[PDB]
């Protein structure tokens, strides 16, 4: 279990997580980018170097940003339609 | 267990998506 591993699995996860962002499984996609998120925070954990660990906290706030986005609109989208 | 990992070297070996947009 090293910060390699984890950005490797955690890439793989929210590559998956953009996979079905745009084939609009938007409920799928939403966990699997927390998915994604778990790893980029392990591999947060695990690395010393300040420079790095910024540039993983970048990349998570990126994909918590499209998570939440999504979220946003499949509840709003619900709304207007109830 | 920990690594500290240059951060030219991290975005060599890993290449971050870009969510869409």
């Amino acid at each position: 279990m090293s910060t390699g591993d984890f950005l490797t699995k955690g890439i793989e996860l929210v590559q998956k997580a953009i996979d079905l962002d745009t084939a609009t499984q938007y409920e799928e996609a939403y966990t699997a980018y927390y998915n994604g998120l778990d790893y980029l925070m392990l591999a947060l954990k695990y690395e010393k170097n300040p420079k790095s660990k910024d540039l993983i906290r970048a990349k998570f706030t990126e994909y918590l940003n499209r998570a939440e986005q999504l979220k946003k609109h499949l509840e709003s989208e619900e709304a207007n339609a109830a | 267990n920990y690594s500290n990992t240059d951060p030219e070297e991290l975005l060599r070996k890993h290449v971050f998506p870009s969510v869409p947009k």
